[PDB]
């Protein structure tokens, strides 16, 4: 399917996931280089009164997207904007395609994008962790 | 037909994986967050349990609904429509199809997952055990 | 593309050069019986090359899947296996009952391992009481 | 058009769980058939690894050879022929890759597979750290 076309389909999501706000399809297919990658952001109020009634929401996310998208479910990775790292935030903001908001999409992009700066500390960080297991290890 | 050793092996399993799961059902969260090595056991036993129970649906679906194609979650909502399981157990239940690139797995979603499971899949093994049981009746008759 | 046993079995030919070891190839489970899920295939081994192949190649065991699926053009993720060397005998018993044999050498193995692991209804209830009295034990322990 | 920052995630997290793993490396046969978590604890540690060697060496080859198809396997053996690993690593560990209905799992092969993560997956880590390391130049 087309960015159009997942955009489109996009907007009967509201049904079957209520607290949805915002939905992004980031990853290889997002970048125009052809797995899915689908960052999803909660209303936290609407989601709680929600993760009562069903409390494994979260594990069905793949199945509606692939039902809905007619894709495959196990080929469906899930990212929860809500909880999730700096770094994965900063790659949805930076390459990802908006496919559903409730102005959501560039608040978010101002609110977690990462300088070059601030990557290439965070790079610097990873390589001392790199280096001590190899230091640690012998090799 | 169907053929019960096929599901009782399946039951057995998920019994046993059962057996093994409760032993971290009064660990707390804590405690749960601090060792990294409960957290493989755990979600790895609540994968062998639900792609048992996907196993066993499928076998009998096989039979009684031949050729039509099912998705995990709806094949637990189908069992419910044919009374094998309790619809309430089946829509309870159904969303565990999900437990089977990017590390996206939560601990603290896995640690409420141990509790569902621990609530839940006994009574899937009691509903499918009497459906078994139902099994020989008619089988008899 | 989902091809034919027929298929399957000019296939397999080609399992010689990518595993020398191979004694049977067996296609069991739902794709033998006739009814869009996974593939399951029971492998024989020659023990003796086996054992000379494993020193040079550790991990041999966890590549079969992918040669299958490259000569077999199936998703190698949806590709089971097993090894009939080290296998239950109600396993066993399933693969002689229902598979169909996709390569075999020599010619009499799958016959002369269908006489050897097949069990009577005898045998099977025998088994189907033993897993019935533990789950029913199962459930008296859970209060269930 | 390479993203250090991803390879070095996946590479913090392969030293991590090889730190996990190295916790089993004096274990004999017998304590491990008689213990069903240990088994768990090993096949999700093997599994966490050869995704994380396989998710760095898919990126690295979507930049190199771009819209080439390779599998899990072939792409160790790819790295090899641009020197990223050495041809003899990249042939000893391309058979990781099948470490990524039925149970059919034997815990006599599995054994065998952690001392070889143990000998050939810090030999990744250093050879990748290398090429990282070219990159900065
Ligand atoms: P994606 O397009 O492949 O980029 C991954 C992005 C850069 C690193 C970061 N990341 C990946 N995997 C991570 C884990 N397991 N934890 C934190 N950050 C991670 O996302
Ligand atoms: P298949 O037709 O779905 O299974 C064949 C037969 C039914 C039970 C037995 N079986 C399957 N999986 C088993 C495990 N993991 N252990 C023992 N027996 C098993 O094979």
């Amino acid at each position: 399917p087309t960015i159009a076309e997942l955009r489109e389909l996009s907007l009967r999501l509201l049904t079957k996931i209520p607290y949805l706000k915002m939905l992004v399809l980031f990853g290889s297919r997002a970048t125009g280089n052809i797995d899915w990658d689908f960052a999803v952001l909660y209303d936290e109020e609407k989601y709680n009164l929600y993760i009562q009634n069903n409390p494994l929401a979260a594990f069905v996310i793949p199945g509606i997207l692939g039902e809905i998208f007619k894709i495959n479910s196990d080929k469906i990775d899930i990212v929860e904007l809500n909880h999730c790292s700096k770094l994965i935030a900063h790659f949805v903001a930076r390459d990802g395609k908006v496919l559903y908001e409730e102005d959501e999409f560039d608040k978010f992009q101002q609110r977690v994008l990462l300088s070059n700066t601030e990557i290439k500390k965070i790079e610097k960080t990873k390589l001392e962790n790199i280096e001590n297991f190899l230091q640690r290890w012998g090799v | 037909n169907i053929e019960p050793v096929i599901i009782e092996t399946r039951l057995e399993l998920i019994g046993r994986y059962l057996d093994h799961l409760k032993k971290f059902e009064n660990i707390s969260l804590d405690d749960y967050l601090s060792s990294f090595e409960q957290q493989l056991i755990t979600e790895e036993l609540l994968q062998l349990i639900t792609q048992a129970a996907i196993d066993i649906n499928d076998h009998i679906l096989s039979k009684l609904k031949s050729g039509k194609s099912y998705t995990n979650f709806e094949a637990f909502i189908e069992l419910g429509k044919y009374q094998i399981l309790t619809p309430e157990l089946a829509k309870q239940i159904a969303p565990s199809s999900g437990l089977r690139e990017y590390d996206d797995i939560d601990p603290n979603q896995v640690f409420m997952a141990i509790s569902f499971a621990l609530q839940q899949y006994p009574l899937y093994v009691r509903q499918i055990n009497s459906y078994l049981i139902t099994l020989e009746e008619e089988n008899d008759l």
